[PDB]
């Protein structure tokens, strides 16, 4: 019960947090890919995140 | 996880070698300069 309540509560926090993730993921897959290491990193870590 | 078709910019052929690795079976390689290339694609589209 204690180990399945913990898996529930974590998964409920893992829905809403996999809504903000998917935005970054999608934004990243669509555009980033034509750029070079340094610039790619500056787009998703220095501006988006 | 690509929605659009993957066009790959690969000098040094790192990308090409890895697609042959990942897609091992029936990855039919077709230069645009191949003579019957329209036939080989349209047959692979239909069942490939």
């Amino acid at each position: 019960n204690k180990r399945w309540t913990q898996n529930v509560k974590f998964l409920k926090e893992n829905i809403k947090s996999m809504i903000g993730d998917s935005l970054l993921a999608s934004a990243f897959v669509s555009y980033i890919g034509a750029f070079s290491a340094k610039l790619r990193l500056e787009l998703w870590k220095n501006t988006w995140l | 996880a690509c929605a659009r078709w993957p066009l790959i910019i690969d000098p040094q052929l790192q990308g090409s070698t890895w697609i042959r690795g990942k897609q091992g079976e029936n990855l039919t390689t077709i230069s645009l300069s191949q003579p019957k290339w329209l036939g080989a694609l349209t047959s692979s589209i239909s069942s490939g």
